């Protein structure tokens, strides 16, 4: 399969047409998307098959064909750009400054930018474009809108 | 039976359609990975 660092479309057959169910990034040869889309199934590209290797339902995260690989965080300061890949649209550069998600855990960076389901597992990049973590798990805000977290996993 | 297909390469773009605001919400995490807002 396709193997080259970039962001990727994760598509299904399995309803009407070519359907597209959300987005990941493949980074030294790891496949890093969203536990929503996939639900830890295998993946195709072209003739290779994808493997899940980690999975966390409550981190909302999965990585194929090895271990997660994505460590840069937020800075808490600076703007951040959302890659968003939506259905059927060309990848495009969305630039903005988090807000806070507020937790008994700590704090964690958000993003209010409203896209299809479809668009969930897109990278959030840092300035020097390393991913600091993946667009579609978050809330519904009085407004109506979504608003999501910055998901990061940790690289053991 | 899900496959995947390339999008573009991961690159901060100088001069990006810039939007969005940065609201501040308390938010719970259920052990279903849901977040919820607190109040
Ligand atoms: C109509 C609609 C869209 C969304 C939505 C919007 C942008 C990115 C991601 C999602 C999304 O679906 N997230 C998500 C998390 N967990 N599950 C199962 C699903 C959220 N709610 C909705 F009603």
């Amino acid at each position: 399969g396709e193997t080259t660092d970039g962001v990727y479309r994760v598509m299904t057959r399995r309803l009407l047409g070519s359907t597209q169910v959300g987005v990941g990034v493949m980074q030294e040869g790891v496949f890093h998307t969203m536990w929503h889309v996939t639900k830890g199934a295998a993946l195709r590209s072209g003739e290779g098959r994808l493997d899940p290797y980690w999975g966390d339902v409550k981190q909302d995260l999965v990585s194929y064909c090895g271990p997660w690989k994505l460590d840069a965080a937020w800075d808490g300061l600076s703007e951040v750009q959302l890659l968003a890949v939506p259905p059927g649209e060309r990848a495009k550069n969305i630039q903005t400054l988090p807000g806070i998600f507020k937790t008994k855990d700590g704090d964690i960076g958000a993003v209010a930018l409203d896209y299809p389901a479809g668009t969930s597992g897109s990278p959030i990049l840092d300035k020097c474009g390393r991913v600091i973590g993946l667009y579609g798990n978050g809330v519904v805000i009085k407004n109506g809108s979504y608003v999501s977290a910055i998901t990061q996993g940790k690289r053991e | 039976d899900m496959y995947i297909e390339r999008a573009g390469d991961i690159t901060w773009e100088k001069d990006a359609e810039v939007t969005g605001n940065s609201p501040r919400l308390d938010v719970a995490l259920d052990e279903s990975g849901d977040f919820s807002l607190v109040e």
